[PDB]
Order: C-alpha cells, then structure tokens, then sequence
C-alpha cells in the first residue's frame, strides 16, 4: 500500500500544454479534475479541438491501415514530426494498400463467380451456338437437378411440342436445361416452369448480363488471368506491409501520445489565461516528480500536499507497495478488485500461506520434477523474448507475466518438494520398486514422516494439521478486520470482528469440550466466556450479525480440511496407479514393463493434467474465499493509479 | 494545494480583468479628450 499524496501544478494555458506535455512524458501521476469552484471548465480551443480530432482520425487511419495491412497494434518509439507532413505520409501507404485490397477482394470474388459457373456456361453455349441472341427465341437455360427431366418438359409439351429446343446436354454437376422457343410464349412458358421450379441462369457483374458467346469468353480471360494476378497483389501488398510496417507503427505510437495528450488537456482547468492541474501520485515517486518538474518554464508550483486521512478516501488512487521477495504474486493479488486505500494489503498472506497449503496439496515428487522440466521450457520462451501466444486459448502474455510466473512455479516447487519429501512420494509410488520411505512393514531405507498410503495413523493428524492451519487463518483474518476497525475509528466491524473472533473461540471450545475428549473443567469459562462476548458484542452493535453469520464463519474456518481431502485423494489416486502399473509390469511377467511403465506414466500424465488444475485452484480459492471475506475486502473497489501513459 | 490554487486562480482573474478595463476606461478618456481637441482645433 502506497501512501499517494496529492500533486498539483499550475502556470498559463499553453505554460500547462507544455508542462503537460513535459508529465506525459514522465507520466508517473494520475491527474484529476477539480472542475467545480471558482475556474473554467477548460475548453481549449476550438482550433485545439479540430486539431485534437484531427489527430485522432489519422490515429484510426492509422489503426485501419494496419488492420487491412494484417499487422498488429505494437507499440514502439515515436516519430516525431508535423501533423501534416506525417498524414501526408500516412495517406499514400494507406491509399495504396486500400486501392490493392479492394482490387485484391473484387479479383477473388470474380474468380470464384467465374470458377461457380465455368463449365456449365460454356457447355450451354455450345449447345446454343446457333441461336445466341437471335432476335426470334430467347434461350431460358437453368442449371437445374439431376435427372427428371420430363418434370421439367412437362411445361413444354404444354407449350409446342414439336418445337422448343429444350434438353440438358452434359455437366452433371448441374443439369444445363435451356428451352429456347420464342419471346413472349417462352415468357409464359419460362413463368410456367418457374412455377413448377425453375431459374434462368443470370448471374452478377456482366456474364449474367451480357450475350453468352461474350460472356463466355470475357469469364475464360478472367478465369485465365485471376490467378497471376491475384499473386502479384499478394506480393506486392506484402512488400508494402514489410517497407511500411515500421513507419506506421512509430506514427501510430506519435499519435497515439498527442491523442492521449489532447485527451488530457479536456481534464484541466482554465483560469482566463490561467491553468493548473491536480492529482495523485506516490511518495516513492516524487523525486521523479520532482525531476520532471525541473524542465519547467519557471519551475512551477510542483505542490507535494498531503494524501486524505483514514475517512473519504475515494478518488485516491491505489498501488502494491510490496516486497520484491512478495513481487510475483501481484498478478494473483490483483485478479480481485482493490482495497479501501487504508485496508490492509494481504498479498504477503498469499506467498505465506498459498506455498504452504499448495505442497500439502500435491506432494508428488515426480510431479514436481515435470513442473521443474515444463518451467525450464517457459524460462527458454522467456529468454527467447517472444510473446507466449496460444491461439486455441487466445493467450498472448508478455515476458513479465511469464516471468512472474515461473518465479512463482519455482517457489511453488521448493516447498513441493519439500512436502513430497515429508510425504514420501515421488511420482506416485516409486517406492514399491526401491522403499526409499521406511515403514514397519517393510523397512527399505530412512522412514518416513507420512506413510502417505494409510490413514489409521495419519488421518486424525492431518485433519488436525488443516484445522489449525484454518483456525489460525481465520483468527489472523478476524484480528485484521479489527485492528483496520480501530484504524478507521468505525466501531461497528471492530466491535463484529471481536464478538466473531469470540464466539468462533466458545464454539470450538464448547465443541472439544462435549464432542471431543474429557477434562470439561477448563475449558468451561472459557466457552462461557466466549458465548457471553458473542451476546455482549450483539447487545453492542444490534445489527442482527446472527447465528448464521456466526456458523457462516465457523463453515469457513472449518472448511479447511478440503486441502488435507485433496492431498490425500490424489495421493490414494497416484498410489494406485502407481502400485497397479508396477504390479502388472513386475510381478505379471517381469518383461513387459517398457510397455507397463509407458502405459502407467502416459495414465499419470492424463490424471495429472485432469486434477492438478483443480488441486492449485483449490488453495488459492479457499485463500481469497477466507483470508479477504473474514478481512472484509469486498467494499467500494477502489479506484486504479493510472498515471499518464507514453505507451512507447 | 489544489483548493488554495481554486482561491488564487479566482482572485487571478479577478484582479487582473479589473486593472484591463481599468485601462481600457482611461483610453477611453483618451479618446474623448483626444477628438475633443480635433473639434477645437478644426473650429
């Protein structure tokens, strides 16, 4: 957590443009817009706002001529220059390519109309080469269906029968029936057929407009040209993308930045040739602050005030502020929304206590060396500097992600490991083969901590484990809740946090009192204790928190055994498996374990890619389902640092 | 801070366009004084 104070600056208006521009630059504080007392709402100019949206059309020009070039949005350096002489620019590459892409698409589009109609043309033509366009008989052809062609003729022995010329020669694809008659009877007739099903062959553009033999030949020239054509547009427009890509990359990232600029002017506020600017920005920060401040015209009010107190607090930004150890974990901290500026930070909570309960998870040795192999894999994809792009995942991630990632897997993996050695497994059983556990049963080597394979003595114990690794969690979140109440001097969830915390300690005390073992003396006034806070805190806030709130919080508490239920189903799984490949392979044959093992890890690697998933959701599920739910975190948001870009 | 430069930009402007049409008041008198001595001396 940040402390972001307050940073103002102010001058004349085009003093503010520059200064302005000068914070784009060094764009590390969020602005904000004080528009209401006693000032300007800031419009600019009218000149400034033709120029703004002017600026802002030749960024979408730009945007669409690198959608219709197929490029992508990729932000490199500027090019710095006029407005003018960079549309200038941007107009002739973006002219060229628009001009190449609509020849390039009405090319395709004639080539497949041609190519839809080819043979079934010329075969009608042929047919018809006699009577084209004689101005005696018009010739309705129709690419009609397969062989019934007395349904069809029926109209025509209800015309002329002896007359007519009407047959379908060849081109089985679609039956070429062309009945030429006459004008006007054949209308009727053509009317009639249509009736009974029919359609005249007239396509778009001009072979469907135009006398056949004509037709015919002009779709044979685009059908001969279409191909060349359409290649030499391919290569030229790929030449044009490779000598123009990086030009309209660098404007679109100058535009992109005086666009951001112009947009930011809008929220100052003018003082009748007067402005000033205000907002946030962090402490850590303010040397840079104060840097960028020294390239002032008259190095301007650079006003470092005060962040507001514990109360109103709502359009203060908000920042991590952790530890580098604790770095990794933000993208996971940051999946949920953001605190009350003033709500504790539980990020350090997450790589306390998500390592922890994760290696109890999985404690598959064997597992952690494939997650060891597939992290060294997305550590060469990181030193390749590529970005990680799955196209059946629409997954583009940059390299800090990646990074964050594999720095997170590896610290994972320590203590995944460490459990799977507390635990004694490493990929599954490999102890059947070498007992590298040593059990009474059969002692093959150093014993282990957890047999991990029976439960009479270890299912008391690690239900035990889980519970006190929940309680503890329920009772740090519970005494967060209370201390961020007496910060914020709001009694009402310090008084809910303390009457919770006491009546989740009478429950468990009065729980192990009656339904757990002996030796009620103890205990007695201290569940008494417990039952008289809760009733006392309730006569205290009034708030109708009721016993489902209470036994809501103890579900929550006591819902921790899911980790221990976990690790032991994919352990009693990965036994299994293990115990029966190594069966089948050894002890049926003693020769087929190429084949048992390949079947036995290809089983492995299949109930590992369908489980683990939900085996490291679960941990994490049940941290932002308890440590952020008991502490609150669910109020108002926050409102996001966004400082000036230089998307760069 | 950023209400105290609310009270001074309002006082800015305040001030400042006061002395303009101050001025450009005493140019007025200026220019009636300056076609007052044209008449005269036209007459």
């Amino acid at each position: 957590i940040a402390p972001m104070e307050k940073l103002v600056l102010a001058g004349p208006k085009g003093r503010a443009k520059e200064l302005l521009q000068s914070l784009q630059q060094a764009g590390v504080v969020h602005l904000e817009t004080l528009r209401p007392e006693a000032l300007s709402a800031y419009q600019l100019s009218p000149e400034e706002r033709a120029e703004l949206r002017r600026w802002e059309a030749v960024s979408a020009g730009a945007e669409h001529t690198l959608s219709l070039l197929g490029l992508e949005a990729e932000p490199a350096r500027p090019f710095p220059e006029g407005l003018e002489a960079a549309e200038k620019a941007l107009s002739p590459i973006q002219a060229h390519a628009e001009g190449l892409t609509r020849q390039k698409q009405e090319l395709e589009e004639e080539l497949a109309l041609a190519q839809a109609y080819l043979e079934p043309l010329e075969r009608l033509a042929a047919l018809a080469h006699g009577l084209d366009k004689s101005p005696f008989l018009r010739v309705i052809p129709f690419l009609l269906t397969e062989k019934e062609l007395p349904l069809v003729e029926e109209a025509l022995r209800k015309a002329l029968e002896d007359r007519y010329l009407l047959a379908h020669e060849a081109y089985a694809g679609g039956v070429a029936a062309l009945v030429v008659v006459h004008r006007k009877e054949v209308d009727q007739a053509k009317a009639a057929l249509s009736r009974a099903g029919v359609a005249e062959l007239r396509l778009p553009g001009a072979l469907g407009e135009l006398p056949l033999s004509e037709a015919a030949r002009r779709l044979k020239e685009r059908a001969e040209a279409a191909p060349r054509e359409l290649s030499e547009v391919r290569q030229h427009l790929a030449k044009l993308a490779r000598e123009s890509a990086s030009t309209l990359q660098s404007l679109w990232t100058r535009a992109q930045d005086e666009v951001a600029r112009l947009k930011a002017l809008e929220e100052l506020a003018s003082g009748r040739f007067g402005f000033a600017l205000l907002g946030y920005v962090p402490v850590k920060a303010k040397p840079k602050v104060e840097e960028a401040l020294a390239r002032h015209k008259e190095s301007v009010v650079y006003a470092f005030e005060p962040v507001d107190e514990h109360h109103e607090a709502d359009r203060i930004p908000v920042v991590l502020d952790n530890p580098p150890w604790a770095k990794p974990f933000e993208l996971l901290v940051s999946f949920l929304n953001t605190p009350k500026y003033g709500t504790f930070d539980p990020t350090p909570v997450v790589p306390v206590f998500f390592p922890f309960w994760f290696g109890m998870i999985v404690g598959d040795i064997g597992y952690a060396l494939l997650f060891y192999l597939v992290g060294r894999w997305l550590s060469g994809y990181v030193k390749r500097n590529e970005p990680l792009v799955i196209d059946l995942f629409a997954l583009k991630l940059k390299p800090q992600v990646i990074g964050k990632l594999v720095h997170i897997l590896n610290w994972m993996v320590f203590w995944t490991v460490v459990w799977g050695v507390i635990y004694g497994e490493f990929f599954g059983t490999f102890l059947e083969h070498l007992g590298v556990f040593g059990t009474p049963e059969h002692p093959g080597l150093i014993p282990i901590l957890i047999h991990r394979i029976d439960t009479a003595k270890t299912a008391n114990l690690l239900i035990l484990l889980s519970v006190a690794f929940g309680v503890v969690l329920v009772f740090f979140g519970l005494a967060l809740r209370a201390y961020l109440g007496l910060k914020h001097r709001h009694m009402a969830h310090f008084w809910e946090g303390v009457g919770y915390l006491g009546g989740l300690v009478g429950v468990l005390a009065l729980a192990a009192s009656y339904l757990g073992n002996l030796q009620a003396g103890w205990l007695q006034g201290l569940m008494y204790l417990g039952f008289g806070v809760f009733l006392l805190a309730v006569l205290m806030s009034r708030i109708w928190l009721m016993i489902p709130e209470i036994f809501t919080q103890a579900g929550h508490i006591l819902s921790h055994i899911r980790i221990y239920a976990v690790g032991a189903a994919g352990g009693i799984l990965a036994g299994l498996l293990t115990d029966v490949g190594f069966a089948l392979a050894e002890r049926l044959g003693l020769l087929g374990v190429l084949l048992g093992l390949l079947v036995a890890g290809v089983l492995h690697l299949l109930i590992l890619l369908l489980t683990t998933l939900g085996h490291m959701l679960q941990p994490i599920r049940l941290l932002w389902v308890e440590f952020f739910t008991k502490f609150g975190f669910y109020e108002e948001n926050g409102r996001p640092y966004r400082p000036f870009k230089s998307v760069r | 801070g950023g209400l105290g430069l609310i009270k001074s930009l309002a006082e800015k402007e305040k001030q400042l366009l006061e002395r303009l049409e101050a001025a450009k008041k005493e140019a007025e008198e200026r220019v009636k004084r300056a076609e007052a001595e044209a008449k005269a001396l036209l007459e």
